[PDB]
This record gives structure tokens, C-alpha cells and sequence, in this order.
């Protein structure tokens, strides 16, 4: 092959994943949304540089099954969505 | 039925009967009809309960925010406008003026499509 | 010599083909000779030799269909003739075996030869039409019955109360996606041959269009099950302590035993279900689609089903039920007084789940189909490289070897034809099959939003009965769902009367029918039997007396 | 005589069982079905009975 | 395919419409709907 | 008025293509399962 297409072959950036073998990206520890899909859970994005890592489905929110124990709105706020 | 109304076999062009016949279907609408009259929405989801008619009426009534006693106070009117509604829904589809039209082109585009393959063999 | 009624080769005139000869008729003229119909084929000839007329008709046309009783128990038959009566004669001629296997039994189909009759009537079977069915030591044909007989008596001024209730726990099967499909085109048709190449670009995009055909349907995919799932972005986590008023979720929450945390039922529907082609795995993993769905069965054990609609708000599960009773029509202190009924019956209801799913051989048939279809095309679609496609050899290294480079060109062609024709079938059985589970995942998706992140009053939508919850489970590639609904039970028949009449005023009831034993009359639900003493409070008064039929007297006080 | 047979191998070139159409029903179902065991169920046979006569000159 | 979905949404008509009372606007014929009765017809169903 | 159910057609691909030929019976036979495919595809319309 060309000597350009060797950079892409074989480097210091390779991360094998479920689909196959990832060159170009650097997998990173964190986790954000989704930009470009890859597959089995792993989503790659121009942050500079391709960084490759695993989706994350949304912040952990934990609420508090107290019994005896009730919260109820004092507020309201009226939103227009687009369909 | 009435208003809604081969050779093929040679070329191995058969049509399959269907499973449940006429009849069949019409008896499977008589239980629904028959249900839905001398029970109101309570046979659809569990044992059938009786209830009179004019009592199912009022609480239909009560499900668009009309009180009941606007249904037992005109009753007879109620009945007689209900009663006309429908003669005139048998000489309206007796016209036919297209209205039969949606079932007629399921069947339409079936003979086209049975024909057009034969003269394709020509 | 000629022939009459039989399957002799006709040779009139030159002509060949295999037909009847039959008699004379059409009404030959010296213009019309050699006449045929809109079927053609030359139905009618004129005889060489004579002037006779033959009418050439098909040699036994019939269509016959063979009911079996599967090879794997005793081996029986049931040929039914379609449209031919039962007479039964297309060619008496044939071979002594199968001559009984022409107990005859006329349908509207036709003819049934080879089972017995019975007048009585079951669930059907083996379907075989015209409202008859069949079923094996011997395979009987029975009409089919359309339900138990059941009669509904009837009457004014009589109502039928149910003094019970039951929960009831019903599970629902839909597919949400298919596999991914990915295929090289040049590699599929042109196999370590770059001089088949050569000529594959001569024919242009029609590669690139399979190919970019397939990906529409490969992301289509990942967008269906972000529809499903992924309905909330917020992840909930299940409360340490797990007493939610006397109810048990044991069976449907995460294992935190389980390696994958995938929770009892869903490990048991997970176990259920079981070149230059590709399969591309799914975006959405089986560890984060389970983790959507615990998010989702999380957040609706406890902050109600609020958290569908904005922030999540904590509300007890005794309390919470309570609202969802009065969605059905049920007053709260049902709920309440009879709570440790309703538990142990919903804990009783939900641990029978999994031997349904069990013992039931159709369970998951919903998934299992998807999967034996869209493996069966690819197994097709390999098997159409062996088939020749009228060429000297299906290796196109072979057809070059031998051939003249001018000779060569047209076999090839007629090679690249036919791969390119089964291949683009393929393609477009995917397309058809796409928008079936497109429909799936969408109707999916609207069960997930109306039934679990809320209560559904639609009829018959979330489960047989009136819904009261819905709990959601993964399932490769579709999804179960396990609706709660109210049954009644029990039912009690009463007296009723339209309106009451109390000092001369019609007294109608605010919610609620009018009852009475025969005794005193009383104000009860619809649903529930909750006899109430009648006073001005739930009673409204409209409208003068004598005005309403069927009015009863009575003192409302 | 002409007949439809449905030779089976077992990967050596052997054959280990033939279906002989036209023989009854149920053999011509697995004809059309092109496989020796029949599950449960109707099927359309491919009218395998039938065989031509003798050809008539004419 | 197209008469699958016509016959889904045959399907909750039959399921709502006569089942029930339904609240959806446009949907059991135009107006607050009451009640409706199915009639069989070939190849398809009619409601009133 | 809404469909319900089309009219269930069954062809025979054998008898379709060729006309009682008996070397016409060989060529369709080596074109390959084409003729399993189209039948299973309509049984499963039947059906449906
Ligand atoms: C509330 O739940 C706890 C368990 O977390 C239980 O011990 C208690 O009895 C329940 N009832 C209260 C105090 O309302
Ligand atoms: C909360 O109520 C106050 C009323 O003065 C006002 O800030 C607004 O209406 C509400 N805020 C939001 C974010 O809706
Ligand atoms: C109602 O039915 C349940 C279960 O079917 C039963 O345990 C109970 O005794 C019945 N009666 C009452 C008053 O709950
Ligand atoms: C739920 O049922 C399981 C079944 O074994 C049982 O082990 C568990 O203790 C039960 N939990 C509650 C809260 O009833
Ligand atoms: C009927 O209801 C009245 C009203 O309380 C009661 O006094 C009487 O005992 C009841 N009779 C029965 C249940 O047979
Ligand atoms: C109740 O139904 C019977 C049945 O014909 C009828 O004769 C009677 O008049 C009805 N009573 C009332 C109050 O409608
Ligand atoms: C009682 O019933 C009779 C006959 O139905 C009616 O004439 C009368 O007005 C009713 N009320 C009283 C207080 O008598």
C-alpha cells in the first residue's frame, strides 16, 4: 500500500472493539453522548483530535422511595416543543 | 353483500378460500352486536353484566360531560331521532354513490394483478 | 390413431404439448381455425386428417392439497381437492398406492378425501378453510367453533354488581429491530477476480445502490430501539430498602447476584431465544438496553408516573396504586382496606409469569420468527452462488480459462445478471421486512409511553381488562411488556331503577347506580359493590317528578 | 419407466434413503418440499401424479 | 402490507369504538362519540 | 368502511413458466430456489 495508508494500518492509536479494530482514535476513560455511532456501545468525536469512548445514557438521578414522604409542585412552567 | 359483488387455472393461477366463511364472520358480529347491548363495555373486559339499555345510554351520556337527566327527559325524543338516523343509513349505501368504493378496489387491483400476469405470457 | 380423454403429447399439425383432446365445440368456422382463448396456447385445434374439433385441456389441473400430521408422529394423509367435487375423478389412471388416498366428505373448498367427518366441533387445529379444520390415531375433520355458547339475560330494572375483583398479569411480545445486514458487492459476484471486476464497474452504480439500501436499514435499526428505550435520559436507581407496601418486585428488578444484572424473567426470555456478508453488531448493547429498562422499572415503582411528564416527585407505592384504582373507577378505600388481599394476589399473579413463558412452546414465537426469517435469507442468498444461471460454470475463473475472450464476455454477463438479479431480492425482502418492525417498534413505542409512564384508559390497548400498570422487560431484539389489569368477579344481580323520587323531586345519582335488595335502595360504583345510605350529598337534584321512566318512591332525606 | 426421485447424500456420494415421488401424497409433498421429514401442517403438492401417454401423431 | 395496517387499525376500532367509549376526537366518527355497531361486509368490516 | 382481508393466490411457478415441457422442467430447475421463494412468500401472505 502507499506509505499514507500505513499511518492508518498500523500506529500507536489502535483500541480493538466488538466490531473490529479502531485506528486513529484514542479511547478515553470518560463518557459523554453520542456523536458518531461505532457500535456496541461506542461513540466517536472531533474533540483537536478523534477520541474514541462509550456512550453514557444520562446523568444518575437517584429519588427516595420514602413512604410517609410526598413531594408536590409549588411551581409550574408552560414550554412550546416541535413536532 | 349485494351491492359489493376462472380461467386461470390452466396456467396454475389458484385462489385459496379463506379460513373463516360468511356466515362464520357475520355470527362472530352478532355476538359483538348482541354484547354490546344487553351489556355496556363491561364484556370486553371481563364476565358480561347486564344493565338496561336506557341506563347504558345515560352513562354514555355522562362519558361526553352530559348529565343523566338530560337522557331519561327526552328519551322518546332521543329514541326517535336514533330510530330515523338509521333508516337512513340503509337507502344512503343503497345509492352507491362510490361509497363502497374502498373494499371495491381491494378487489379491483387483485383481478388486474391476476390479469396482467397472464397476458405477460403472451 | 387419436385419443380421447386421456394425457396424450398432441402432435396436430406439428404442434406439440401435452393435453386432453376432449370433444368439439367453440363453434369452428372456416375463418376461425386454430382458435384460442385469453389463455391462449391454442385451447381448441381442428383435427388434420377430419373436421373435427378438439378442445386441448390441461392434464389434470388440480391443485391438490396433502394434510399432514407432521413425520415426526405416524405418517397419515388427507388430500383435499380444491374446486372439484366429489366426484373425484382427474385421472383415474395412476398408480395403485395412492388410489384410496384419492370416508368422503364434501366442503366448500371441495372434496376431503382421506379422514373422517365428525359432527362435533373444537378449537381448530390445522386449518384447511371453508370453516373446517383437521386434527390426528387418525386425523379427523371437524368444524370449528367459534367460542362457548354463553346467553346474557336481559331485563329492566335488574343490574349486575361484581362484588370482587381479581389482578390479573398479562404478557405482551413485541419485536423491535432485525439484524444488520452488511454486503460487499464486488466481493459478493466477483470473487478473487479482478477481471470480473473489470466488467462489474462497466455496469455501473448498481453495486452502490444495494449498498447504500442497506445502510438506510442498518441505521434504521439503532433508531428503533432509541424509540422504545431511551425514553428518559435521567438513570434511577432502585431504593436500598425494597419494601414497597407489601409488594413484591423481586422477579423484575435487577439481580445485583446476576453478572449482567439482568433481572429472573429476563434472564429465562434471554436463554429462549436462540462470503462477503456481514452482520454488524447493535449500537445499544445488552448491558445498556437493561440498564434503560431498570431506569424505567425504577422510575415507576416509586415517583409514580410522573417522571414521564417532567421531575420525578416520590410518592409512597400504597398511596400511588390507590390513584391508579380510582383511574378505573374504583374509590381509593378499596385500596386501602383491602390491601393485603391486593398484594398477595399481585405477588401471586407476577410469580406464575415465568412458567407461563415456560410451558408455553409458542412463547417468544414473536422474536424466534424474525430470527429464523431474516438467517434463512442469508442462507438463500449463499445458495444462489452454487446455481449455475443457464452458464458453463459457476467459478468465474473456470468460465475464463476455457472460453475465447470474445465467447467468454457473453457468459459472464449472463453470470453477472443473475447474481446481481438474486442479490437485489435480497434486498428488497429486507426493505418489506424493515417496515413491518418499523411498524412494531413504533407501536412499541407508544405502549412504552401511554401504559408504563402512565395510565392508559383506551379499551383493550395495554392489557385485557382495565389497566392499572405496565413493567417492562428486554428481550432480544424486541421487548416484553407485563400489564396489570382489574377483573371483576363475582357478580351479584340488584334492582335498580333510573331516578328517584323523593317530595315530589326526581333525585338522580351524582356517581354511581341505584341499587336496593328489595328492602331500601342504595348508591353503589359501577365497579365495586359499596352499598351508600342515600342522602342530598350524593344525590343532585334536577328536574320536576313524573317526568323520567321507571322513577321508584322513595324517602332520600 | 420415468419417475421424480429425490436422491439424498451424506457427503460421501452415497445414497442413504430416495424419495419416490408420485408414489402416494405423502411422498410427493416431500418432493415439493424437498425434505425427508414433513412438519405438521397443509400443504400444495406440485401434481407430480400425472405422466404423459403415448405421444399421438397427427 | 397496506391491508395489515388497515386491518390493525380495524382492529382498535373494533377494540375502542364498540368496546367502549372513546375520547379521542375524530376518531369513532365525528362528534362525541356514544357507541357504534359493527356490520360485516366482503373483505372488510363497516362500523356505524 | 375499512379492509380487512385480501383475496389469498397461490401460483404454481412450475406450470407458470413452462408449458408442460419436460426440458423446460430442467432449465428452471438449475436457475435455482427462486420457485421455493416465491411460494413461501405468498404462503406466508395466505396465512397472514
Ligand atoms: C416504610 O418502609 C420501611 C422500610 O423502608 C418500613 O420499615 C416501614 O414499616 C414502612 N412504613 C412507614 C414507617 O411508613
Ligand atoms: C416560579 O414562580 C415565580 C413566580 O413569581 C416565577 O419565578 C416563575 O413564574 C416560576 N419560575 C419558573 C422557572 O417557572
Ligand atoms: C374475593 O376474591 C378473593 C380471591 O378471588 C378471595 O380471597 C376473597 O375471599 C373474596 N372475597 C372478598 C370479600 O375479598
Ligand atoms: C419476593 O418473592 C421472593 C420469592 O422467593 C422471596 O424470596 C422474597 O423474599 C419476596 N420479597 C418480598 C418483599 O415479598
Ligand atoms: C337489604 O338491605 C337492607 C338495608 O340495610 C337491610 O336492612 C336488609 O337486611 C337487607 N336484606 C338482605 C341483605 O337480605
Ligand atoms: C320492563 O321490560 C318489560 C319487558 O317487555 C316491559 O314490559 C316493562 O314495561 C318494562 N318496565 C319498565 C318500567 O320499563
Ligand atoms: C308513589 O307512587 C305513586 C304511583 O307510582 C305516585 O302516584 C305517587 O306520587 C308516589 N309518591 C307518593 C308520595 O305517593
Amino acid at each position: 500500500l502507499t506509505p499514507t495508508w500505513r499511518v492508518y494500518s498500523t500506529g500507536s492509536n489502535v483500541f480493538q472493539t466488538r466490531a473490529g479494530c479502531l485506528i486513529g482514535a484514542e479511547y478515553v476513560n470518560n463518557s459523554y453522548e453520542c456523536d458518531i455511532p461505532i457500535g456496541a456501545g461506542i461513540c466517536a468525536s472531533y474533540q483537536q483530535s478523534i477520541i474514541a469512548y462509550t456512550m453514557s445514557l444520562g446523568a444518575e438521578n437517584s429519588v427516595a422511595y420514602s413512604n410517609n414522604s410526598i413531594a408536590i409542585p409549588t411551581n409550574f412552567t408552560i414550554s412550546v416543543t416541535t413536532e | 353483500f349485494n351491492k359489493v359483488t376462472c380461467a386461470q387455472k390452466f396456467k396454475g393461477l389458484t385462489v385459496l378460500p379463506p379460513l373463516l366463511t360468511d356466515e362464520m364472520i357475520a355470527q362472530y358480529t352478532s355476538a359483538l352486536l348482541a354484547g354490546t347491548i344487553t351489556s355496556g363495555w363491561t364484556f370486553g373486559a371481563g364476565p358480561a353484566l347486564q344493565i338496561p339499555f336506557p341506563m347504558q345510554m345515560a352513562y354514555r351520556f355522562n362519558g361526553i360531560g352530559v348529565t343523566q337527566n338530560v337522557l331519561y327527559e327526552n328519551q322518546k325524543l332521543i329514541a326517535n331521532q336514533f330510530n330515523s338516523a338509521i333508516g337512513k343509513i340503509q337507502d344512503s349505501l343503497s345509492s352507491t354513490p362510490s361509497a363502497l368504493g374502498k373494499l371495491q378496489d381491494v378487489v379491483n387491483h387483485n383481478a388486474q394483478a391476476l390479469n396482467t400476469l397472464v397476458k405477460q405470457l403472451s | 390413431n387419436l385419443v380421447k380423454n386421456k394425457c396424450v403429447n398432441f402432435n396436430f399439425n406439428g404442434l406439440k404439448g401435452t393435453g386432453v383432446l376432449t370433444e368439439s365445440n367453440k363453434k369452428f368456422l372456416p375463418f376461425q381455425q386454430f382458435g384460442r382463448d385469453i389463455a391462449d396456447t391454442t385451447d381448441a385445434v381442428r383435427d388434420p386428417q377430419t373436421l373435427e374439433i378438439l378442445d386441448i385441456t390441461p392434464c389434470s389441473f388440480g391443485g391438490v392439497s396433502v394434510i399432514t400430521p407432521g413425520t415426526n408422529t405416524s405418517n397419515q394423509v388427507a388430500v383435499l381437492y380444491q374446486g372439484v367435487n366429489c366426484t373425484e375423478v382427474p385421472v383415474a389412471i395412476h398408480a395403485d398406492q395412492l388410489t384410496p388416498t384419492w370416508n368422503v366428505f364434501q366442503t366448500r373448498a371441495g372434496c376431503l378425501i382421506g379422514a373422517e367427518y365428525v359432527n362435533n366441533s373444537y378449537e381448530c387445529d390445522i386449518p384447511i378453510g371453508a370453516g373446517i379444520c383437521a386434527s390426528y390415531q387418525s386425523i379427523i375433520a371437524y368444524t370449528m367453533s367459534l367460542g362457548a355458547e354463553n346467553s346474557v339475560a336481559y331485563s329492566n330494572n335488574s343490574i349486575a354488581i361484581p362484588t370482587n375483583f381479581t389482578i390479573s398479569v398479562t404478557t405482551e411480545i413485541l419485536p423491535v429491530s432485525m439484524t444488520k445486514t452488511s454486503v460487499d458487492c464486488t466481493m459478493y459476484i466477483c470473487g478473487d477476480s479482478t477481471e470480473c471486476s473489470n466488467l462489474l464497474l462497466q455496469y455501473g452504480s448498481f453495486c452502490t445502490q444495494l449498498k447504500r439500501a442497506l445502510t438506510g436499514i442498518a441505521v434504521e435499526q439503532d433508531k428503533n430501539t432509541q424509540e422504545v428505550f431511551a425514553q428518559v435520559k435521567q438513570i434511577y436507581k432502585t431504593p436500598p430498602i425494597k419494601y414497597f407496601g407489601g409488594f413484591n418486585f423481586s422477579q423484575i428488578l435487577p439481580d445485583p447476584s446476576k453478572p449482567s444484572k439482568r433481572s429472573p424473567i429476563e434472564d429465562l426470555l434471554f436463554n429462549k431465544v436462540t462470503k462477503g456478508l456481514t452482520v454488524l453488531p447493535p449500537l445499544l448493547t445488552d448491558e445498556m438496553i437493561a440498564q434503560y429498562t431498570s431506569a424505567l422499572l425504577a422510575g415507576t415503582i416509586t415517583s409514580g408516573w410522573t417522571f414521564g411528564a417532567g421531575p420525578a416527585l416520590q410518592i409512597p407505592f400504597p398511596m400511588q396504586m390507590a390513584y391508579r384504582f380510582n383511574g378505573i373507577g374504583v374509590t381509593q378505600n378499596v385500596l386501602y382496606e383491602n390491601q393485603k388481599l391486593i398484594a398477595n394476589q399481585f405477588n401471586s399473579a407476577i410469580g406464575k409469569i415465568q412458567d407461563s413463558l415456560s410451558s408455553t412452546p409458542s412463547a417468544l414465537g414473536k422474536l424466534q420468527d424474525v430470527v429464523n426469517h431474516n438467517a434463512q435469507a442469508l442462507n438463500t442468498l449463499v445458495k444462489q452462488l452454487s446455481s449455475k444461471f443457464g452458464a458453463i460454470s459457476s467459478v468465474l475463473n473456470d468460465i475464463f480459462s476455457r472460453l475465447d475472450p470474445p465467447e467468454a464476455e457473453v457468459q459472464i454477463d449472463r453470470l453477472i445478471t443473475g447474481r446481481l438479479q438474486s442479490l437485489q431480492t435480497y434486498v428488497t425482502q429486507q426493505l418489506i421486512r424493515a417496515a413491518e418492525i418499523r411498524a412494531s417498534a413504533n407501536l412499541a413505542a407508544t405502549k412504552m409511553s401511554e401504559c408504563v409512564l402512565g395510565q392508559s384508559k383506551r379499551v383493550d390497548f395495554c392489557g385485557k381488562g382495565y389497566h392499572l400498570m405496565s413493567f417492562p422487560q428486554s428481550a432480544p431484539h424486541g421487548v416484553v411488556f407485563l400489564h396489570v389489569t382489574y377483573v371483576p368477579a363475582q357478580e351479584k344481580n340488584f334492582t335498580t331503577a333510573p331516578a328517584i323520587c323523593h317530595d315530589g323531586k326526581a333525585h338522580f345519582p351524582r356517581e354511581g347506580v341505584f341499587v336496593s335488595n328489595g328492602t331500601h335502595w342504595f348508591v353503589t360504583q359501577r365497579n365495586f359493590y359499596e352499598p351508600q345510605i342515600i342522602t342530598t350529598d350524593n344525590t343532585f337534584v334536577s328536574g320536576n317528578c313524573d317526568v323520567v321512566i321507571g322513577i321508584v318512591n322513595n324517602t332520600v332525606y | 419407466q420415468p419417475r421424480t426421485f429425490l436422491l439424498k447424500y451424506n457427503e460421501n456420494g452415497t445414497i442413504t434413503d430416495a424419495v419416490d415421488c408420485a408414489l402416494d401424497p405423502l411422498s410427493e409433498t416431500k418432493c415439493t418440499l424437498k425434505s425427508f421429514t414433513v412438519e405438521k401442517g397443509i400443504y400444495q403438492t406440485s401434481n407430480f401424479r400425472v405422466q404423459p401417454t403415448e405421444s399421438i401423431v397427427r
